[PDB]
């Protein structure tokens, strides 16, 4: 692509400078050339590339939140119609972009928990926000694709990870998440993220100061969201 | 949407 | 362009949509779509092109900022160089795009005030944020283009509206911080924003409750300037 | 910066 000719080095540091500039978009740009270099993600390096895309989905999926309102709305001309399916199709633009840098190949050389963990959440992540944005037949494969990432990313951390652990901890809050907002399953979503939390708080005391605030937040989280669905 | 991991 | 095909009235409803979905480079490139059409723009229209490409020039100018402070910073690789050249580049093209646009031909078949008046200090806008980036020589001429901009709508603004006319307050407002903050005249920029706001309270007595509303609004913007600059 | 007028 057009970032070939740029060293690896120099695109993470871009990355870096487009993030303190909120240049989401080319952020994003920057890590999928990182990527195509065909090396693995540092830690960090991950959480630059998930934090890149997660702001350009963002964005695209507000944009289609509003938009899909209006177009609702309106059918209580094709423009509303035709520029809500433009911005779904650049959003699911983005989300095939991902998955394929995920396919092309992260999951694939992931042989630690941490990195195999985190690449698989994104691969839910993602089938999840092209389910808020599928319908027919299509919304059926879409969830099923996000569920068995999800699962087998849990099915990793339970074995590997600590249940303080936070990447463990953030992939069971948006698991949960799947369960109640795509897959029409709240019971499993509050059973998810009451269990997750009840064996997070009982490893608490094993955790260091830092550990400790890391691993407290994402609770709060799902308690959070168990207050909202009980 | 807003449930979700507000971070990687 | 590629809204070549697009119906004018399609471009504009487009605008507003993709101003509710804050997606302003879409908002912008339909504007463009709708000037190029040929046709002028009503007072709506007009502050939708305005809209849009402030917006998008704004996230550029801020993004510039931020490359511009790291790499002063840095001088105390060419990454950060390269990047804030990059965004520079970027922004100094979403400019020229906007004076493209007022010279073709929206300046020139603007002959009511409120029109000529808003696309002249559009374009000493334009050249303003060019000011920012530019150096040496260019720098010199782009601050003249600015100024001569500027002046033309301020001749027409104190002959053909009343102090109180929310366009030449707006006009002014700007104006008097292109004098301090691009040409390096401050007492002219005081000078301006004083007898600005001077006038301007001496009209109020003329407004409805709405203009008084819109008026002043502004009118406690210059007061601001003046606060900090006195 | 920041001292322009906010909108049109
Ligand atoms: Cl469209
Ligand atoms: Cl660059
Ligand atoms: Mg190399
Ligand atoms: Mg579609
Ligand atoms: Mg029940
Ligand atoms: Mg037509
Ligand atoms: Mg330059
Ligand atoms: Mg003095």
């Amino acid at each position: 692509g057009a970032m070939g000719s740029m060293e690896r080095a120099s695109l993470i540091q871009k990355a870096k400078l487009a993030e303190q500039a909120e240049r989401y978009e080319d952020m994003a740009a920057f890590m999928k050339g990182a990527v195509e270099k065909g090396e693995e993600l540092s830690c960090e390096e991950r959480n630059l590339l998930s934090v890149a895309y997660k702001n350009v989905v963002g964005g695209q999926r507000a944009a289609w939140r509003v938009l899909s309102s209006i177009e609702q709305k309106s059918n209580e001309g094709p423009e509303v119609r035709e520029y809500r399916e433009k911005v779904e199709t650049e959003l699911q633009g983005v989300c095939d972009t991902v998955l394929g840098l995920l396919d092309s190949h992260l999951i694939k050389e992931a042989g630690d928990a941490e990195s195999r963990v985190f690449y698989l959440k994104m691969k839910g992540d993602y089938y999840r926000y092209l389910a808020e944005v599928a319908t027919g037949d299509d919304k059926k494969r879409i969830i099923d694709s996000a569920r068995s990432a999800y699962q087998e990313a849990m099915d990793i951390s339970k074995k590997e990870m600590p249940p303080t652990n936070p990447i463990r901890l953030g992939l069971a809050l948006n698991f949960s998440v799947f369960h109640y907002e795509i897959a029409n399953s709240p019971e499993e979503a509050i059973s998810l993220a009451k269990t997750t939390f009840d064996e997070a708080m009982a490893d608490l005391h094993t955790l260091s100061e830092d550990s400790y605030k890391d691993s407290t937040l994402i609770m709060q989280l799902l308690r959070d969201n168990l207050t909202l669905w009980t | 949407y807003d449930l979700s991991l507000p971070f990687p």
